[PDB]
């Protein structure tokens, strides 16, 4: 016989597509873009913060990918930090700490 | 000639220069000059879209090992040559092969599909895709299997088949199938070990690579108890059941790693120290007395719960330190009569109501108790640990010694030697030797004496294994000096035959001497004078001497440094890791003494719903265990790594290809 695998512990919904598309533009550096999935979330198709299949939030892909454009981006739109300022504090930098304060 | 000529013998395929300028470009990232190629190559040109260099690297295999997302999209939409490249883009671990997904020699062996080359990879963003593609591994026989059609595989291609089942073992092993395709992560963990440790025993070679899939299954363990957080998740995995049941488990299937975690021995020190906190913080000397008073006070606690059970008293042997305190205050107790026992002249005797009467029972409390471990296990459980062994012997000696004083109840310097009186009064000496040597394996429970216990046990095969060797030199040597010198075997005037004399002599006359004087002959209690014969023939006595001097050698100058050269390489390689070996001894003690069973000493013992609400509790919990551990590890593996010449290559690709971009652009 052949043994079947499946995902017996999938508990990452995939939800839309264009919650992916937005998490692919936070991990590129397109700063317009995601301003453009800001101003559609304002419309309100797909939301701000969306984890991702690692367990991870928007603000963390800003913070342990070391860029604060977005950073400065969603705390103008507004978003849910959820534990971020102690991601930020583990990437041992000053700047978006210093921003953030103006699993573990 | 001089000189050598160098040619290529194997000349392989050859390339156009277009070709080469195509691969080339693609080399260096270029949108522009790559995408014109392949226009021209849309028309009838020389440039084959299809192009592989003699290194095996197509464009299409090129831009794999080039990561640039829209080359790769470039070259899959004018349709190249798709073969491996799935395969390569699963070696490179990169999230790009969706694309692939969306749309001559092999480096990798034919077995190997994606699910194997991305387990063995171990990424989980990939694995995760393969098996939301819909995806089944092939089925491993078994250990021990029995398939015509398997042997017939086997018969065909031997090399092949055993590649093919090496390669769907790592496949299965792999920590992040493991927790993205299994019911039970742990349960399949455990018996994945179990299964690579016998296939490394069946199969000979290919030995490392089944005990280091072993090793990195065991790793997985003990990682995913690392990533607990809370004493509630802890007894939900340790006493879940299909009682810490899993433990037991544990300890069955030899899980050294997971049982010597630091959280998982913080819930056995809190199951053993039951209600009983401020030990360790307590003085030594306070704790010492506190042992010794309630060692002292054993018979109390050990009348009660034999005859009111739900008393404090009675409850008091519930604890199980209590309990191990109780059973070794009995052991000391049974040493203490022995020792009595061994500080009148009959043929059969009478017995000895003082001091050698109350050893009876206690002896057949201990049988009682053997048999009891006897039942619990069968006899691959009971064979399996030495110190089974020892108390078998022992008992099996205290039996005989009984059986012979009986037979001596029924039926100095007269009676025969082999009287039954002499031969039980021998056993019994021997059965206390082995009644006082059980004393070291409680050292097991003591920190500073544990380690240094279990070392001295698993090295006892390697000195078994030098005393082969040692045992073949000495019926050699005995052998050489047994023909030499039985001709002078002496009959008269001899008041003492044999080395044990005052006066050595008859030392090499039988082949039973021999082996005791060569036996002797290392601690040096041989004298010299032993190979003199009474006779004058000088050569004879010459040829033992040097025979005896050669032996010495051997044994003492150098096979006896040999064994310390051994012992200092294998206690090397025990010490590198024997906390964890003394963990899991202690973990077994105590569990062994966690059981409802036996706790009264050797001295007075002679559904659905809740099913379901256990499973989803379990369930929950490992969820938020995996989710855990994949975030740990993907955290570890983006720290602590070289980047080395393929991150570089990939980093300048990209400037690269940025250049070129803004050339265009511009
Ligand atoms: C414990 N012991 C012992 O007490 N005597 C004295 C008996 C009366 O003198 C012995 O002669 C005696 C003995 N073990 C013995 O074999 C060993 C084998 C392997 C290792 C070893 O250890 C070391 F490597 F040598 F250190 C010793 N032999 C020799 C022997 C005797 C009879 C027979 Cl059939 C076979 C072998
Ligand atoms: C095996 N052997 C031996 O049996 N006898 C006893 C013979 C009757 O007494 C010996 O005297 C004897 C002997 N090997 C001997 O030289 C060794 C050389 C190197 C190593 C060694 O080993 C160790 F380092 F010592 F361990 C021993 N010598 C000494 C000797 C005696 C006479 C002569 Cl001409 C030359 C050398
Ligand atoms: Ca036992
Ligand atoms: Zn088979």
């Amino acid at each position: 016989e052949v043994m079947a695998l499946k995902d017996v512990r999938e508990v990452k919904e995939e939800n839309t597509l264009n919650e992916k598309l937005f998490l692919l533009a936070c991990d590129k550096g397109d700063y317009y873009m995601v301003k453009k999935i800001l101003e559609e979330n304002s419309s309100g198709d797909l939301n701000i913060n969306c984890v991702d299949v690692l367990g991870r939030n928007a603000v963390t892909i800003t913070i342990e990918n070391e860029n604060l454009d977005i950073l400065q981006l969603l705390l103008d739109y507004g978003c849910q930090s959820a534990d971020a300022l102690l991601v930020a504090i583990d990437s041992e930098v000053v700047g978006a700490v210093d921003i953030l304060l103006n699993s573990t | 000639r001089d000189r050598i000529p160098l040619r290529i013998v194997r000349a392989e395929s050859e390339l156009s220069p277009s070709e080469k300028a195509y691969l080339n470009a693609v080399e260096k990232g270029d949108y522009a000059s790559v995408k014109k190629s392949l226009e021209e190559a849309e028309i009838y040109f020389k440039i084959n879209i299809n192009c592989i260099d003699p290194l095996g690297r197509t464009a299409l295999l090129i831009a794999i090992e080039n990561e640039n997302l829209e080359l790769i999209e470039l070259l899959l939409s004018f349709n190249v040559y798709v073969g491996d490249a799935l395969l390569h883009a699963i070696r490179k671990e990169v999230v790009g092969a969706v694309e692939l997904l969306l749309n001559q020699f092999s480096e990798f062996t034919p077995d190997i599909t994606p699910i194997i080359l991305a387990a063995h990879t171990n990424n989980y963003e990939i694995i995760k895709l393969l098996v939301q593609k819909g995806v089944s591994v092939p089925r491993p026989h078994e250990v021990r299997c029995n398939c015509v059609e398997c042997v017939s595989s086997s018969d065909v291609d031997s090399l092949r088949h055993s590649r093919s089942r090496l390669n769907i073992y790592k496949a299965l092993a792999s920590p992040s199938l493991i927790a993205l395709s299994s019911e039970d992560p742990f349960l399949t963990a455990f018996q994945l070990s179990w299964e690579l440790q016998e296939l490394s025993k069946v199969e000979n070679e290919f030995k490392s690579e089944y005990e280091e899939l072993s090793r990195q299954c065991k790793q997985f363990a003990k990682d995913l108890l690392d990533q607990t957080r809370s004493s509630r998740e802890l007894e939900i995995i340790l006493n879940y059941r299909d009682d810490l049941a899993r433990l037991k488990l544990a300890i069955k299937y030899r899980q050294k790693e997971f049982v010597a975690q630091p959280n998982c021995q913080q819930l056995l020190a809190s199951r053993w120290y039951d209600e009983f906190p401020g030990w360790r913080r307590r003085h030594w000397a306070v704790k010492m007395v506190t042992c010794f008073i309630i060692g002292l006070l054993f018979p109390v606690f050990s009348v009660c719960y034999l005859i009111a059970p739900k008393s404090p008293l009675g409850l008091f042997i519930r604890k199980p330190f209590i309990k191990f305190i109780c059973h070794t205050a009995s052991y000391l107790t049974f040493l203490f009569l022995l020792l009595l026992a061994s500080q009148d002249l009959n043929r059969q005797g009478p017995p000895p109501t003082i001091v050698e009467w109350m050893i009876l029972p206690w002896v057949l409390g201990f049988i009682w108790g053997e048999i009891k471990q006897m039942w619990d296990g069968g006899l691959q459980d009971y064979i399996h640990d030495w110190w089974n062994l020892m108390d078998f012997v022992m008992n099996s000696l205290y039996l005989a010694t009984i059986s012979l004083k009986i037979v001596a109840f029924v039926k100095r310097e007269s009676w025969d030697m082999w009287h039954p009186t002499l031969v039980a009064e021998a056993l019994f000496a021997i059965a206390n030797i082995f009644s006082s040597l059980r004393l070291i394996s409680l050292f097991t429970a003591n920190s500073h004496l544990g380690p240094l216990q279990i070392s001295l046990g698993r090295m006892l095969l390697d000195i078994l294994k030098f005393l082969f060797i040692y045992c073949l030199v000495l019926l050699a040597f005995a052998n050489g000096l047994n023909q030499l010198y039985f001709y002078y075997e002496e009959t008269k005037g001899l008041t003492c035959k044999g080395i044990r004399c005052e006066k050595q002599n008859n030392a090499f006359s039988t082949l039973f001497e021999t082996l005791q004087s060569l036996f002797w002959s290392i601690f040096g209690l041989i004298n010299l004078y032993v190979t003199n014969v009474k006779a004058q023939h000088e050569f004879t006595e010459f040829v033992g001497a040097t025979m005896f001097g050669t032996y010495n050698v051997i044994s003492l100058v150098v096979l006896l440094n040999m064994l310390i050269a051994m012992m200092n390489n294998s206690y090397q390689l025990i010490a590198d890791h024997a906390d964890i070996e003394w963990k899991f001894a202690r973990t077994k003690l105590w569990m062994s003494y966690f059981e409802e069973g036996g706790t009264l000493p050797t001295p007075f013992n002679v559904r659905a719903a809740d099913n379901l609400r256990r499973h989803h509790q379990y369930q929950e919990v490992m969820r938020n265990l995996v989710k855990r551990y994949v975030a740990a590890m993907i955290r570890d593996a983006k720290t602590e790594e070289g980047l080395t010449e393929e991150n570089f290559k990939e980093l300048k690709q990209d400037i690269s290809s940025f250049r070129f971009e803004v050339l265009g652009l511009l």
